[PDB]
RNA sequence: ACGAGACUCUGGCAUGCUAACUAGUUACGCGACCGGUCGGCGUAACUUCUUAGAGGGACAAGUGGCGUUCAGCCACCCGAGAUUGAGCAAUAACAGGUCUGUGAUGCCCUUAGAUGUCCGGGGCUGCACGCGCGCUACACUGACUGGCUCAGCGUGUGCCUACCCUACGCCGGCAGGCGCGGGUAACCCGUUGAACCCCAUUCGUGAUGGGGAUCGGGGAUUGCAAUUAUUCCCCAUGAACGAGGAAUUCCCAGUAAGUGCGGGUCAUAAGCUUGCGUUGAUUAAGUCCCUGCCCUUUGUACACACCGCCCGU
């Protein structure tokens, strides 16, 4: 996940006493179709749909269509 | 080491407590059903989901579970402990008495009280454990 | 003295400076009712028969 | 009908050992027309002791290097050797082979000492897996040492040990370390 | 929450799906030899074999024990498989290595009889000696000589840039040389006719036909030059070495070890390294004994942290 969550760059900055490097790491927000991040969930995420509320038929009825 | 992570094991409690009705203790509908309730992005996670998922449904098949709460099962549960005897064990024809509580009895005013039977006390003053 | 049998009953442990011995008790062969501790060195399970030259000796406990 | 190589029966072998009987894998599951089996013996602890005798003497012979993984090589010297324990002894090769690992195999020896220890040895008895092991070992290694710088061949030295070993003779490289080990054994008990 | 796991690549299974003249196999014709053998020719079937896509498949799931009867562990059945191997990898740190990889760099130094840059010639190898990684051995479980028969990973004609991999024919013991073609590659080398191994032969226990250091004389190849001998070939010569003291390394299964083969380096070139197959084991299923390294409690007068701190003549 690491080559496709994180966006990651070096860059080298030209001071007068030498060099300084900075590092720079994002870390993409999960995106559905949309580009602002990968479309890909995270491998360990798990995502459990919540059940819809029924009703227990108490009696047996039956619908003529 | 087949040590399930907290990954495995929290998914799958959640999985039981939201579609105990729906499982049983077939692996392979098992994995179906969470293929089919839940987003894995894996297979072999999705593996190891459905077998804890097994696991547990054995589990509970005995008794209960720490980490599970299902609401309808708790309700047969105390359904099973509303157990009430014919006779309450409190009813007894006869009742053993020491003389200091049947004292204590006549000075609450109850000393007229029949199914008292005053045992004898003890003799020996030994109730203390030897100490060394 | 003589050679005699044992069958192994039970696995005790690993002992030995390296854990190179397997403490087990052992039952013999003809008496059946008796039975020693003793260091067998090398694998062993349930069921095999050590061949004791000496026979009353018992291997100290842990 | 199953004969070794194509020759050599089982069903007239005797381990009477009781002991070993369980770890020598000569007779009804274990014939085989060949000593050469590929196998996955080792994978699982305690599975060697499936494996037929004869192999294992096989691949006991594959050694020093020069001759790590020439296994046709070893079994040509078996099935030699086996032609010529027959023809000196007038029995079974396979019942040879079998009375040379009852024979050579320690019963005692030392470790380091009991519990723990710097100085000196204990006396331990000898597991039967690891008996039959230190047996073929010492069988092998009496052949080997017996045909090196020697113009008698190989097949030729190990029938001769095999031989020695299974007439119980001190003329046998094997039977003179298994009494070494039992008497340093003794001594330390 | 990060790290571990999950993950990706990879190894095993699918007569189920998709589909192939740059892969084949069956079948049928036509031929060559004695129904059989045809990497002989040709074209229907098709996809087992070959490729490579999608999906499936294993979860400690089933059974029996051990466990708080939990987390899990052991054994067995079924099964292609009941622990394949790698890649990536936290917080924090080292005055670890690299200014000799860079049009990465700050400060110094030098800058025209230059520390810039070409161009000759030396060196980098020089040899009383010490120390690492290795190669070849000390043989008969072997050398020699013929005969037989099996791989896999892959690389091939270049921006500058000269330099590719090679079949077949001929000439020459040989190393080579000369003509002719294919290939920018599942198309040609190639069906990669590898080595070990297998089969037979001669040797016959000794420095021997083991072993090939050293050295002489010839012959070729690449290069602008081969001497300090690039490499290769031939004929000669024929050293130590008879299994290695104290002391140490690496290893748990297609593994160690034998054995070749490719890639890199490469005008010329592997005793190196990085990969690949091939033959294929002994032993173990354990423990803190050695060596480390973690904790935990404990002590400290340390905190630049024991390479500390500190006392007296
Ligand atoms: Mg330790
Ligand atoms: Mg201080």
């Amino acid at each position: 996940p690491v080559n496709y969550y994180v966006d990651t760059a070096v860059r080298h900055v030209l001071l007068r006493q030498g060099v300084l490097g900075i590092k720079v790491k994002i870390m993409l927000p999960w995106d559905p179709t949309g580009k602002i991040g990968p479309k890909k969930p995270l491998p360990d995420h798990v995502s459990i749909v919540e059940p819809k509320d029924e009703i227990l038929p108490t009696t047996p009825i039956s619908e003529q269509k | 080491g087949r040590v399930r992570t907290k990954t495995v094991k929290k998914a799958a409690r959640v999985i039981i407590e939201k579609y105990y009705t729906r499982l049983g203790n077939d692996f392979h509908t098992n994995k179906r059903v969470c293929e089919e309730i839940a987003i894995i992005p894996s297979k072999k996670l999705r593996n190891k989901i459905a077998g804890y998922v097994t696991h547990l449904m054995k589990r509970i098949q005995r008794g209960p579970v720490r980490g599970i709460s299902i609401k309808l099962q708790e309700e047969e549960r105390e359904r099973r402990d509303n157990y009430v005897p014919e006779v309450s064990a409190l009813d007894q024809e006869i009742i053993e008495v020491d003389p200091d509580t049947k004292e204590m009895l006549k000075l609450l005013d109850f000393g007229s009280l029949s199914n008292l039977q005053v045992t004898q006390p003890t003799v020996g003053m030994n109730f203390k454990t030897p100490r060394g | 003295q003589p050679i005699k049998l044992a069958r192994v009953t039970k696995v005790l442990g690993r002992t030995g400076s390296q854990g190179q011995c397997t403490q087990v008790r052992v039952e013999f062969m003809d008496d059946t009712s008796r039975s020693i501790i003793r260091n067998v060195k090398g694998p062993v399970r349930e069921g095999d028969v050590l061949t004791l030259l000496e026979s009353e000796r018992e291997a100290r406990r842990l | 009908d199953i004969k070794l190589f194509g020759k050599w029966s089982t069903d007239d072998v005797q381990i009477n050992d009781i002991s070993l009987q369980d770890y020598i894998a000569v007779k009804e599951k274990y014939a085989k027309y060949l000593p050469h089996s590929a196998g996955r013996y080792a994978a699982k602890r305690f599975r060697k002791a499936q494996c037929p005798i004869v192999e294992r003497l096989t691949n006991s012979m594959m050694m020093h290097g020069r001759n790590n993984g020439k296994k046709l090589m070893t079994v040509r010297i078996v099935k030699h050797a086996f032609e010529i324990i027959h023809l000196l002894t007038g029995e079974n090769p396979l019942q040879v082979l079998v009375n040379a690992i009852i024979n050579s195999g320690p019963r005692e020896d030392s470790t380091r000492i009991g519990r723990a220890g710097t100085v000196r040895r204990q006396a331990v008895d000898v597991s039967p897996l690891r008996r039959v092991n230190q047996a073929i070992w010492l069988l092998c290694t009496g052949a080997r040492e017996a045909a090196f710088r020697n113009i008698k061949t190989i097949a030729e030295c190990l029938a001769d040990e095999l031989i020695n070993a299974a007439k119980g003779s001190s003329n046998s490289y094997a039977i003179k370390k298994k009494d070494e080990l039992e008497r340093v054994a003794k001594s330390n008990r």
